[PDB]
């Protein structure tokens, strides 16, 4: 990305400025890697101590720990990690793209996936940053409501972002309210992340905390989000069921 | 036989086959992911009409939501001649690997029972027979490691088999280095007298069970001798000690009903027994409690966020908890009202003291609140109670109606032996979540043996 004196004001596009040195660098650590071992299995190229210990993990499909810098589920085969690799970048591209083409303006209105970005609690604390740099509020004062909205093009307001990718463990969201359902996964349409001042409203009987977990494995926590309830089923029942959100399948 | 060597290459690496973005078709009945796995499978030549004959099947949503589709999977590879059973064997379970692959341990078991025969696992689901074992293959000087999960004592196997044998058995407890130098007698004496050796708890000594190797590779042992070294898994241990010794490894069985009677003949008859009547049933719902977030810890990360250590340690803290409670509050009462027992303590003390303090999430934290709020508390003397709501969806399980020890004990024998997920309050499809898992990490391990 290009820095300039007016985006590095914009926290999004400082944020988006790390995810993309991180996966820039990473990026080439990994090409040059496998350009060696495409190299080895020519020929051209002896194997190291190192080479040799990378086609001993590659073979058998073990990540090594050398490809390692971003949080991951444990116990990831290659390919899975290649591939999110490849989503990731695209994403990063794509932004990228965005921001040399219409500035950092455009870094709002981008529908980002937090499963893409290899730290999106800090694309939550950076949105929060916006609105509060817009509405002029104390950072203390907005809290986060969550809108599911399955209409193609539903217009995001001037505090809400857009997040894709989205999965729900445990639940359906109808009309923005939450049901019991037996299914595994359920794919989350585009999300509104809304940052309001926080008014004293009482906490609803029919609304209940979900986590926002990075990935399956339930390891890190990202942040909470509260949604209300669709029939009068107890909450209890959501957390008896272990009810959740994942960034990232 | 045909090698198969390209079906077992897409079993292993089918992943590793590239989707270009867009290029996955959408299929009636089959979601996003059965559709990837479709499109991966079309790549063998076998499988190049999938789609089509998948689409045109009526009766495939029966077999896709059917509870065992191994047994009866529908034929749609091309073949150009007849295959044979094991050819058979091999493209259903890779229909199993693409459609269902929840039950591909299943289907796996059947090629096994395709290939080495029908008998060829059972005799692993059994129980352990170290009568023959040990007498006839181990040899004197190849100790018997017996390794169990931490919190799983397996000396009661060796000490019934030494029963059973009638052979004197000296056992010995290494905690200390006075043990040390007990086991170094012992064994001195044994191996010239010919006498059974156990070692309990070795692996609390790692440096000194690899001088106990050394020593080993050079006696002469009677034949009689033998040496059983009881510890748990732990990574510690000597490698070249699990080299030179026979390992048998031991877990618990699986179940809140084998949860419960462990429990229950760990706690001390008397115990339970004293006064006033109301502490049995405290004492089983505290069982029911241990049971509940213990076999849960197996749907992790669904049932918990992270695999806690709730061992017996909590147990018997929970129980110290239980019993200074009801003497500080009955003050010697044959009987005290159901309102009168302190809920309050009990449900802040296993939130945050005995089960909480190992608990670091904020949510699994709230998962144990709701779980001490659902149990203790007085409508768990109510005849009416549910110790757990709807099970399987339309069937629920009452609280026994008994006061004594016995009555809760039978109450447990007589469970059912069908137990799913929904005792423990998670959904039914946790299980099928499970195994998928324990598919992947099938896979995954031959890749590593490939």
């Amino acid at each position: 990305l290009k820095r300039t004196v007016e985006n590095i004001k914009d926290p999004l596009f400082r944020f988006f400025e790390r995810e993309v040195k991180m996966g820039a660098k990473l990026l080439q650590d990994v090409r040059q890697d496998l350009a060696d071992v495409v190299q080895v299995c020519e020929g051209k190229k002896k194997q190291t101590n190192y080479l040799r210990t990378l086609i001993n993990e590659l073979v058998k499909g073990i990540l090594p720990r050398s490809w390692s810098h971003y949080t991951v589920p444990a116990g990831m085969t290659v390919i899975q990690w290649v591939s999110d690799f490849s989503e990731r970048i695209k994403q990063l591209q794509n932004i990228s793209l965005a921001a040399a083409s219409g500035g950092a303006k455009e870094l709002k209105n981008i529908h980002v996936c937090l499963g893409g970005l290899f730290v999106p609690e800090a694309y939550i604390t950076a949105t929060r940053q916006y609105v509060a740099q817009a509405n002029s509020w104390s950072l203390e004062e907005l809290c986060l409501e969550v809108n599911v909205t399955t209409s193609q093009g539903a217009t995001l307001d001037a505090c809400s972002f857009g997040v894709t990718g989205l999965k729900l463990q445990g639940a359906t969201c109808n009309n923005n309210k939450l049901s019991l359902s037996n299914a595994i996964s359920t794919a989350l349409p585009l999300t509104q992340l809304r940052w309001v001042k926080q008014t004293n409203t009482e906490k609803k009987a029919s609304v209940v905390t979900l986590p926002v977990y990075l990935n399956f494995t339930r390891a890190d926590l990202i942040f909470t989000v509260d949604f209300e309830i669709a029939t009068k089923e107890d909450p209890r029942s959501f957390y008896e069921r272990g009810v959740a959100v994942l960034c990232t399948e | 036989e045909p090698t198969y060597d390209a079906e077992f290459q897409h079993f292993l690496r089918g992943n590793e086959i590239v989707l270009s973005a867009g290029s996955t078709p959408r299929i009636q009945g089959l979601t996003v992911e059965q559709a990837e796995a479709v499109v991966r499978l079309s790549c063998l030549p076998a499988f190049k009409d999938l789609i089509a004959k998948v689409q045109a099947d009526e009766q495939f949503g029966i077999w896709l939501d059917s509870s065992s589709p191994e047994q009866t999977v529908p034929y749609l590879w091309s073949e150009e001649t007849p295959a044979t059973p094991i050819g058979q064997a091999i493209h259903r379970l890779l229909l199993i690997q693409a459609f269902r692959p929840d039950r591909l341990l299943a289907m796996a078991h059947m090629f096994v029972s395709t290939n080495l025969g029908e008998s060829f696992m059972s005799i692993m689901e059994q129980p352990l027979d170290l009568t023959h074992i040990v007498g006839t293959e181990v040899k004197p000087n190849t100790p018997v490691l017996m390794c169990s999960v931490p919190g799983y004592d397996a000396s009661g196997h060796v000490e019934d088999l030494a029963a059973e044998q009638n052979t004197q058995i000296t056992s010995i407890a290494i905690g200390s280095a006075e043990g040390f130098n007990q086991a170094d007698k012992a064994i001195n004496t044994a191996v010239k007298s010919g006498r059974w050796v156990m070692l309990k708890n070795v692996h609390l000594a790692p440096g000194w069970l690899m001088q106990l190797e050394k020593k080993l590779h050079s006696l002469q042992p009677h034949a009689c001798f033998r040496l059983f070294l009881t510890m748990e898994i732990n990574p510690k241990v000597p490698v070249n000690l699990l080299r030179a010794g026979r390992i048998f490894v031991f877990e618990p069985p699986p179940g809140v009903k084998a949860n419960m009677l462990r429990t229950f003949s760990s706690i001390p008859v008397s115990r339970i027994c004293k006064s006033p009547n109301e502490r049995a049933r405290l004492y089983f719902l505290l069982a029911w409690f241990h049971a509940i977030i213990q076999e849960r810890l197996r749907y992790a990360p669904l049932g918990w966020s992270k695999k806690y250590e709730f061992g017996e340690s909590d147990l018997r803290s929970a129980c110290d908890t239980v019993d200074t409670w009801l003497d500080d509050t009955a003050k010697g009462r044959q009987n005290i009202s159901p309102d009168k027992i302190p809920w309050s303590a009990l449900k802040t003390l296993m939130a945050q003291s005995i089960y909480g303090g190992r608990v670091d999430n904020e949510f699994d934290q709230r998962l144990l609140n709701t779980f001490l709020e659902r149990l203790f508390t007085t409508r768990s003397f109510d005849s009416e109670f549910k110790l757990a709501c709807k099970v399987d969806g339309h069937k629920d399980i009452q609280m026994p109606d008994g006061i004594r020890r016995e009555e809760f004990v039978q109450w447990v024998e007589l469970l059912p032996d069908t137990q799913t997920p929904s005792w423990l309050g998670l959904p039914n499809n946790a299980e099928r979540v499970l195994l998928t898992t324990q598919g992947v990490d099938m896979i995954s391990k031959m890749l590593k043996m490939q």
